[PDB]
């Protein structure tokens, strides 16, 4: 075990494309986005 | 699994977490656009 | 490069003021 | 920035933001005046008193921000740097005399609708628009009160904050302080008998004491939030560096590298 | 329910400790995205129609 | 890299392609042992 | 902040090449390796 | 220093929380590898020669 | 296993290692008898007393392990499972009568040097080999001591452990046992006057009560470490299910979905 | 599958016994 989001420094504009997100995480967002997009879809279809 | 192979030593090739996010960043936003726009 | 500086694209270069652009002017000795 | 209003959009396309890589600290506002150069509080870089000797590879700047916090995708630009260029004649010992510093960029920045450098002072304009009672605008995400002691309300801002305050005659600035007064230094606030309190505060430093030129409606930062004996106390005024006068050094530096 | 925590989906810890947690592949993800795109735009354009 | 006949999925919309740490891990450990092998031996 | 190596299951061999390393981590493992090799390389280049 | 703590090299935190930490692309890595190969190969074959 | 020995490589190429996704824990031992089927203690999967109703999605088997812990890079094969089949007549309530559970592979497994299943007992060899005093080996990274009480020394093995012991006549079994014996159940140990401790222990279930065929020198596991009152005790012996007698069901299961 | 089962490639298939592969034999009434 260990914690405090390690000991990393910020990212520079350059960094993009030479350091990418955590596969795991991305999905999570990827998932999350859709859901809100669906329930909210459910919402429209249903409320109307 | 492999199909995008481009150097057997390194096997199949995929996109980048980077290329993905942006695709989302583009993806997601345009989505909401039409949405919020219709929500009105 | 200067001779292009101090020009707000959403103001001075597309004509307009900030919510209170009067103040500075109106603060010059007395109002405009 | 005390007693102010959640600033508008684009007001300051020069409003640079100095950030501490590791950890993530918003140390000072900066002064954008070119795709590869920026003005900033020397003090903001190194204040031995407060033990401060930050270097290029220690701090970075986020150009064109509105929110102190939330990223600003597509728009927000944060470039690395090249070499900081402090003023040797920078004396913090006594009183931040010449508290100010210029700096280069590892890689330029693309001035867009949100990005643009302020105009540098001209001799005329110089002494020209720098008269007591003269209201001027300046900005820095800087705090807003006296944080480390009893204080309610709120702590730091969310969106850049604006300040439009008048100039103050040297003697007033002089008697209102226990710190050596300079010909480059200069405060400015709102006397105990006018109404509008407010003034710069902790960390708002490195910002630009902006001033729009009448002659051509061109904007000009003619001061650098140097210091302030507390945060907006009636009779007490924030002081700002003196670009124009100090102006010399700066160019000489630019004239050799940029 | 009032601040915000990040979502880290599809992760499994690799039998080898040193390797630990394994995150989805670029492809793996890229694939999923377009998986939502097709049905997505459909229902999107599915709106407008009824809207006009 | 690729164009089409090399892969069966490719999508430009997701930008340029690169390996997978899986792919690398394998290249490390393998690559890595080969080294030692020679090392180990030479060591004697 | 948060900790206990979160909440994930063990990966099945089927997983590999569908669930890969965490970039940052990799490089470290690489850097680790090579170094020992170096020093050990110098350790031999030197003994002679 | 009795057990073993895995290595976590070259990375940075993304301006956006939701992205946070960003690691070496495969490409970065790959290339990073071979940049150490060549030197190694020499250092190695440069033994034998002196050994025989 | 109690009083055992750090077994050598390959003697157990059918020695499966049942594991729990979350948290990753080794729950039992299993028995490799085919690239898609594995035999083991039914209780290991389901035990309400100690509340247990595990399912494939919940656990997987680590095939060909030596070290009970450290991975076995390029060697140890780990496969998720497919459909878990347990014999309906398995009675945990009373005493684990027919305590035995079988499983199918979500995806087959390739037998190699370390990978390979045990042969299945035939009628002949059946009762043929089963006899008092006849020793038999089994295998499991299970325990070695009385877990929750006074016990020091060594607790959990580092690599599969060795264990060979004689087959015991029912009487002995029945008398020592306070549990309803079965023709399906059966003990085995070292009586008090021979001098060789050791016995199946906590977690060593699902294991293989191995026995080599004198006939064609092949290997036959004939009993699944079902249970035992305490770990290795004078008068106490582990009990192990009776493969063949209950082998029928076995075919029944594979014959259908194999 | 079977018909090839019960045999150790590191013993059976390549001829050889285990540290104590004899004991079982030896337990068959009496030794070999
Ligand atoms: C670095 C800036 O953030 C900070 C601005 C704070 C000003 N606050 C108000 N309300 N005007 N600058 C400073 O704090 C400067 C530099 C470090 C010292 N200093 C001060 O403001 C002191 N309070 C006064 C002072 C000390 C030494 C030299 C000059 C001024
Ligand atoms: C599940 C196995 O791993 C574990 C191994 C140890 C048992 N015997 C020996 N000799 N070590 N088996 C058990 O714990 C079995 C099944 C669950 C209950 N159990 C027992 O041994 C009980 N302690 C006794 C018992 C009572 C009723 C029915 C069966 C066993």
């Amino acid at each position: 075990s260990a914690c405090k989001d390690s000991d990393w420094p910020f990212c520079s504009d350059e960094d993009w494309n030479y350091k990418c997100p955590s596969g795991c995480r991305m999905k999570g967002l990827i998932d999350e986005v859709n859901q809100d997009f669906t329930n909210r879809i459910n919402k429209l279809k249903n409320s109307l | 699994d492999n199909c995008c192979i481009l150097d057997e030593r390194f096997g199949s090739y995929c996109p980048t977490t980077c290329g993905i996010a942006d695709f989302l960043s583009t993806y997601q936003t345009k989505v909401d656009k039409d949405l919020q726009s219709l929500e009105d | 490069g200067e001779a292009d500086c101090g020009l707000r694209p959403l103001f001075e270069k597309k004509s307009l003021e900030d919510k209170t652009e009067r103040e500075l002017l109106e603060s010059y000795i007395d109002g405009r | 920035i005390v007693e102010g209003s959640d600033a508008e959009i684009g007001m300051s396309p020069w409003q640079v933001m100095l950030f501490r890589k590791s950890p993530q600290e918003l140390l000072c506002g900066a002064s954008l005046i070119s795709d590869r150069w920026v003005l900033t509080a020397a003090h903001c870089l190194l204040y031995p008193p407060w033990d401060k000797n930050f270097t290029e590879n220690d701090l970075l700047v986020r150009i064109g921000k509105h929110s102190r916090t939330r990223y600003e995708r597509n728009i927000e630009k944060i470039s690395m740097l090249e070499k900081i260029y402090i003023h040797p004649r920078y004396n913090w010992r006594e009183n931040l005399d010449r508290d100010i510093a210029l700096m280069k960029l590892k890689k330029p920045v693309a001035f867009s609708d949100y990005i643009h450098p302020v105009c540098l002072p001209d001799r005329e304009t110089a002494a020209s628009l720098l008269q007591a009672g003269y209201k001027g605008r300046v900005t820095g995400w800087g705090n807003l009160k006296e944080t480390w002691t009893a204080n309610v309300g709120k702590g730091q801002p969310s969106v850049l904050q604006v300040v439009n305050l008048p100039i103050v005659e040297r003697p007033v600035c002089k008697d209102s302080t226990r710190i050596r007064i300079t010909d480059n230094m200069f405060c400015a606030g709102y006397k105990p008998d006018e109404g509008k309190r407010g003034d710069a505060c902790e960390g708002d430093s490195g910002g630009p004491f902006v001033m729009k030129s009448p002659f051509n409606n061109r904007w000009y930062q003619m001061g650098i939030v140097s210091w302030g004996e507390g945060c907006d106390r009636d009779g007490k005024y924030g002081f700002y560096t003196h670009v124009f006068r100090l102006k010399k050094w700066i160019q000489k530096v630019i004239d050799q590298f940029g | 329910k009032v601040e915000r925590k990040a979502p880290d989906a599809g992760g499994c810890l690799h039998a080898d400790p040193d390797l630990g947690v394994l995150c989805p592949t670029g492809c793996q993800l890229q694939e999923a995205l377009l998986q939502q795109e097709r049905p997505i735009r459909n229902s999107v354009d599915e709106l407008n129609n009824n809207v006009e």
